[PDB]
């Protein structure tokens, strides 16, 4: 009759196409990533090209579809999503330098190589010879230079390259209808189809900016904190008032803080809880430690992990022979087929990467339900943070001691506490500032809004303003740093590792709110209940069929980013990081010259 | 007055896809279904008559033996009743029905890697089909009101599609072989008996 039946029957024949086209295509893309050949690695092209061609030849036919008469919501966002073709839009031309100008970035961020200036001959790369000099490596003028000519090298290769690639990427999205490319990421959050639950495309900076400035306090106090000590390893460099130099920094980038953790450690006498050793003497072994991770999921009610999981996975490095990636992934192919692929050394940092990992499969094991257009998380951000409550709720010293992988005796004092808030902290509020920087500025380098000479100077100056980090040296504009970052010269949506932060934590509460605790937030759990599982299943076995803020909703009870509940988890680190900056300056200003003299 | 072949529609190995589901009837046995129930093996024995038991005591007049294919999740369409992807386009059976439905994942046997592509089932279709009737048909299924003269195009789709099977899925994506047997007592003197 009207266009609606012949939606739905379209749908039902792409659907039961596309299904089979996608497990082949991505099961020879695992077969690949497991036993790295020239055999698997040309078997990986003939079919992602038939996957992609399948994609343009049946999106091209959803478009005489006018969605005017769609009256069903599930159907109207099946179509919606399927009418997105992806870069189709510009000539075949433009799409072939699309994809070298990508392959370019991919390919110029896995070489690329400096040679230190008084050792001509340890050149090294920025995977794993630059990472360990500028982690571990104190001296200043070291990281200094490494840091230094990292960014020189990949700027003087790279900004062209991206100089190109933003004018060409800006293209594609004004073809399908969107202010920029920048427009185009918005739109991942574009959810709407209800009573108030609309969230416009442009509402998410107004979210952003309300969100981050009430966060700000707690990280201008951990900056000052931490300049504290750092100014004390180095008092002839570090600034009493300015911001603390980049490359002195924790990681590569500013983007982790972790690295930091030593020099600015709090008391350095309390025993950091760390369980390497206790299972390492009692002969755990992968598969052992994974089989923790599934009684911790079986035990909150989510659903037991699959036998398929178990023979087709790669726990870990096999024998020998075989050259992996070494990179833990979740691989769900479709068909019921779940799969984890990662190399896993007895650790405890391999037995909290084993909760994420399988909260990953959990999740798209809950939603495998769905046609198979409404199979992602509620958003791009629901997804990275559902594998993460888990983490954060298993590195509890309750936890640890159910199981019994430390001593049954363990006091959870104050100290404790404090120094590990502190060990979050240097992750959780360190990669809000310099994320949330990154993003607002490829946001305003997209909309044209700053000058394509003009490029670098705005962009230390937010991050010297915003996240306060002053650069080593003053750059002139014939270098782009920040396309030096994986995730920018990659094209990764990278907001998405913004939101879910808030999100968890969030999360987090709503689940303790209905599993009946009391304590302080961090010092929580969420096993051996049932409602704090189906809670959260609620929302979990819905994918995008529904508007992310009423998925949200469903556990939450709010309908926007609403960092209350952050701030409350890093309560008794905000006052104890108060009561250490009762004489010290909370803020910066920006004078601190490289050189003036 | 013997025994009579349900261990060869059992132990085949050749099962034909779900549309085209083939039917061997049976006739004059000394049926013992117990040798059957007490397999334990199956994944589905849902009954919907008399008891194993009194199958096996009593003795009916014909009995008719279906066999097919078709993924994990829908061994429970086959069911006096049941809506679905296929489970009345491909094999639907009555609401009063009363024989057994024993079905059993082989994955190993009818699933080889790379694809088993020989197994076929119907889905869309113009209406609800009937009890028992299979459809061979091929003719192209017309979406709207455009002719398409028989070649598949613009909202014109072929119905016959194909389920690879793999061995790497996952328990209900993989084939569960099922065979249906339905009775009936008429007027005739009871032939197979027990
Ligand atoms: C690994 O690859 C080789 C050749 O590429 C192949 O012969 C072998 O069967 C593969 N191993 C597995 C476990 O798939
Ligand atoms: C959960 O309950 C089991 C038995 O009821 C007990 O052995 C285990 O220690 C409990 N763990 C937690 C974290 O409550
Ligand atoms: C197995 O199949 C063969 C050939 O179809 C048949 O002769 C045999 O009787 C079957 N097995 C049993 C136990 O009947």
């Amino acid at each position: 009759s009207l266009t609606e039946e012949n939606a739905k029957t379209f749908l039902n024949n792409f659907n039961q196409e596309a299904e089979d086209l996608s497990y082949q295509s991505s099961l020879a893309s695992w077969n690949y990533n497991t036993n790295i050949t020239e055999e698997n690695a040309q078997k990986m092209s003939e079919a992602a090209a038939k996957w992609s061609a399948f994609y343009e030849e049946q999106s091209k036919t959803a478009q005489s579809f006018s969605l005017q008469e769609i009256q069903t919501p599930i159907i109207k966002r099946q179509l919606q999503a399927l009418q997105q073709s992806g870069s189709s839009a510009l000539s075949a031309d433009k799409n072939k330098q699309l994809n070298t100008i990508l392959n370019t970035m991919s390919t110029i961020y896995s070489t690329g190589k400096v040679c230190n200036p008084k050792n001509p001959q340890e050149c090294l790369l920025l995977e794993p010879g630059l990472d360990e000099i500028m982690a571990t490596s104190t001296d200043y003028n070291s990281r200094l230079w490494a840091w230094e000519g990292w960014r020189a090298e990949v700027g003087k290769q790279l900004r062209p390259l991206y100089e190109e690639y933003v004018v060409l990427k800006n293209e594609m999205a004004r073809a399908n209808n969107y202010n920029d490319y920048g427009d185009y990421w918005r739109g991942d959050y574009e959810a709407e189809g209800a009573d108030g639950y609309n969230y416009n495309r442009g509402q998410l900076i107004e979210d952003v900016e309300h969100t981050f400035a009430e966060i700000k306090p707690l990280y201008e106090h951990l900056h000052a904190y931490v300049r504290r000590k750092l100014m004390d390893t180095y008092p002839s460099y570090i600034s009493p008032t300015g911001c603390l130099p980049a490359h002195l920094l924790g990681d590569m980038w500013g983007r982790f803080w972790t690295n930091l953790y030593p020099l600015t450690v709090p008391f350095a006498q309390k025993p950091n809880i760390d369980v390497t050793d206790a299972m390492m003497n009692q002969g755990w072994d992968a598969e052992r430690i994974f089989k923790e991770a599934e009684k911790f999921f079986v035990s909150v009610g989510l659903p037991h992990m699959t036998q398929g999981f178990w023979a087709n996975s790669m726990l870990t490095d096999e024998a020998d022979g075989r050259k992996v990636v070494c990179h833990p992934t979740a691989w769900d192919l479709g068909h019921g087929d779940f799969r984890i692929k990662m190399c896993t050394k007895v650790t405890m940092d391999n037995f909290l990467t084993a909760h994420h990992e399988m909260g990953h499969i959990q999740y798209d094991m809950a939603y495998a339900r769905q046609p198979f257009l409404l199979r992602n998380g509620a958003n791009e951000g629901f997804h990275e943070a559902v594998g993460e409550i888990m983490s954060l709720s298993a590195a509890t010293p309750k936890h640890l001691k159910s199981i019994g992988l430390l001593p049954s005796d363990f006091q959870e004092d104050s100290e404790t506490e404090i120094n590990f808030l502190l060990k979050q902290a240097l992750t959780i509020v360190g990669t809000l500032p310099f994320t949330y920087m990154l993003e607002k500025w490829r946001w305003m380098v997209f909309r044209g809004e700053i000058p394509k000479e003009q490029w670098m100077k705005k962009w230390w100056e937010m991050k010297r303003e915003i996240v306060g980090v002053v650069e080593p040296l003053p750059h002139d504009e014939t270098y782009c740093d920040p396309a030096s970052l994986f995730h920018v010269s990659n094209d990764y949506s990278f907001i998405r590792y913004y939101t879910r932060t808030i999100y968890q934590f969030q999360f987090q509460e709503a689940l303790c709110q209905a599993a009946k605790y009391n304590g302080s937030l961090h010092k929580c759990d969420i096993s051996n209940s049932t409602e704090a599982g189906q809670k959260l299943l609620k929302m979990l076995s819905l994918g995008n069929s529904e508007p992310w803020t009423k998925a949200l909703e469903n556990v939450v009870g709010a309908r926007n980013m609403d960092v209350k509940p952050l701030l409350n988890y890093f309560q008794p680190l905000f006052d104890w990081l108060k009561e250490q900056n009762r004489n010290s300056f909370v803020g910066w200003n920006t004078e601190w010259s490289p050189y003036a003299d | 007055t013997n025994l009579c072949p349900f261990g060869e529609v059992f132990n085949a190995t050749r099962f034909a896809s779900v549309y085209a589901w083939n039917r061997k009837r049976i006739s004059n046995c000394v049926a013992d279904y117990s040798v059957l129930y007490n397999s334990a093996s199956f994944s589905t024995f849902k009954c919907y008559g008399v008891s194993p038991t009194k199958l096996n005591d009593l003795c009916f007049t014909n009995v008719y033996a279906d066999s097919f294919v078709i993924r994990g999740d829908e061994v429970r369409q086959i069911a006096p009743g049941q809506t679905g992807n296929i489970a009345d386009y491909n094999y639907k059976l009555p609401d009063d029905f009363t024989g057994c439905v024993i079905a059993w994942n082989s994955n190993n046997l009818d699933s080889k890697v790379g694809g088993n592509y020989n197994y076929l089932y119907r889905l869309f279709r113009k209406s609800n089909l009937k009890p028992f009737e299979r459809d061979i048909s091929t003719e192209i299924y017309q979406a709207g009101s455009t002719p398409c003269n028989g070649v598949e195009g613009f909202n014109c789709y072929f119905p016959l599609h194909s389920y690879g099977f793999q061995p790497t899925y996952g328990v209900g994506y993989q084939p569960y072989r099922v065979v249906v047997l339905s009775f009936e007592l008429l007027h005739a003197p009871a032939t197979v008996c027990g």
